[PDB]
This record gives structure tokens, sequence and C-alpha cells, in this order.
């Protein structure tokens, strides 16, 4: 019922030992996002 | 603005600066001839 | 009437603000080659650059009219209408309301056949610290 950013500094040093958690958090999370998108995203800043 | 007058189109009359290249031309003899005064005399006595 | 009174720089009737601004479609059907793109980083708070002074030289008399190089301001439009009471009599000028970040803006004026593309700056004399400079 709670959620404060305070917890998700842990990732970072996770993301150092393995960049693979840091990849399968964000595909389980985001809805998963592939690079196509994420480039699309940085080009037009939209969704087509 | 102003109106079409001779004195205007003798203003007209200027130098304008920009910047040509070796590749192929009336210069492309000279390109690598290693002589940049015989370019710069040429340029000056034919074309001003 | 085509050039100013002493006949030395090129003119043209005064053009609206509307009439000139162009969208990212708008950009994408004309044909931009061989033209001059100006990166502007400015709101309506900032500090006027005088951008009379980067296009009075850029189009004077001694050049043709077919020779002229199209000049597209890419930026803020609210900066911007802050100085077109001092471009609105030159010809081929357009304003092209976004950001200089963005990538699709810049696709849209074709960066990538200009002659030169000037980045530009107007709200850095506000801010101190050398980390945002």
């Amino acid at each position: 019922t709670a959620f404060a950013v305070s917890v998700l500094d842990s990732l970072m040093s996770a993301t150092y030992f393995n960049d693979n958690i840091l990849t399968l958090i964000r595909t389980l999370v985001t809805g998963g996002a592939t690079p196509e998108l994420e480039a699309l995203i940085a080009e037009e800043n939209a969704l087509r | 603005g102003g109106y079409s007058t001779p004195q205007t189109l003798a203003n007209r009359d200027r130098c304008r600066v920009a910047q040509l290249a070796l590749l192929d031309g009336p210069f492309a003899d000279l390109g690598d001839g290693g002589c940049y005064g015989d370019l710069f005399c040429k340029a000056l006595k034919t074309y001003n | 009437k085509k050039y100013d009174s002493t006949g030395m720089f090129h003119w043209c009737a005064p053009k609206e603000i509307e009439k000139v601004i162009l969208t990212r479609s708008e950009a994408a059907m004309t044909v931009l080659s061989g033209h001059v793109v100006v990166c502007i980083f400015g709101d309506v708070s900032s500090a006027l650059i005088g951008l009379r002074n980067l296009v009075m030289p850029l189009r004077a008399s001694n050049f043709h009219y077919h020779e002229l190089k199209h000049i597209v301001f890419v930026g803020s439009i609210e900066y911007l209408k802050r100085e077109w009471e001092t471009l609105h009599n030159f010809p081929k000028v357009s304003i092209l309301p976004g950001t200089p970040l963005s990538r699709a803006d810049l696709r849209a004026v074709n960066i990538n056949l200009c002659d030169m593309c000037v980045i530009l700056s107007a709200n850095q004399n506000n801010i101190d610290d050398t980390s945002l400079q």
C-alpha cells in the first residue's frame, strides 16, 4: 500500500554486478519496451 | 526599401567571399601541382 | 521594391509572422537543400541575441536571388516572436517551432543537406554556475 523511491537505490549496485537483472526488471515492469521502441521514442518523443 | 536605380545597381557590384574546390574545374590541373603561388597568380589574372 | 534604400542589401515586403511559420509536416513537404539551419535556445524571458546581424550579411546585394540561402530558425516561437519585428523585411526566412534537441524537428528541415548549422544560446548569461554553462 506504500512505495518510496528510496528502495530502488539497491538497483545500481546490482546493475553493476549483472545488467541482466536490470534488463529483466525493465522487460517485466515497463511492459516489454524493446530497444526498437526505445529508439522510436528517442527519435520523435512520441508513439506512432 | 528602394526602387530600381542605376546607382543602386552599381552599388550591387562587390566582392563576395566563398570557398572553391580543387577536385574538378579549371584548377584541377593545379590540385597536386605544389605551387600555391602559381594557382593564386592564375586565379587573380584570369578570374580576378 | 527588391532592395533597400541604399541598394546594398536584399529586401522584401513585410511578412506576417503566421505566414512563415512551418510545422513538421509542412517543412517535410517543402524541399530544403543547401540552406542554413539556426538553432535557438531561448524563451520569452531570455535576452535578445540580435538575429538581424546574423541574417543581414547572408542576404546582401552581391548575391543573386536564386543564390540566397533559405534561413530556417528552429526554436521556440515564444522567443522568436519577439525578434520578428527586425526580420520581416528579409526574403527566404522561415521559422519552425520546437527544440533543437528533437531529432524529428531536425529531420523535418533536412539537417543533412544544409550548408551550415548554427547553434546559439540566449539564456546562458542568466545562469551563473559553471556546471550549467
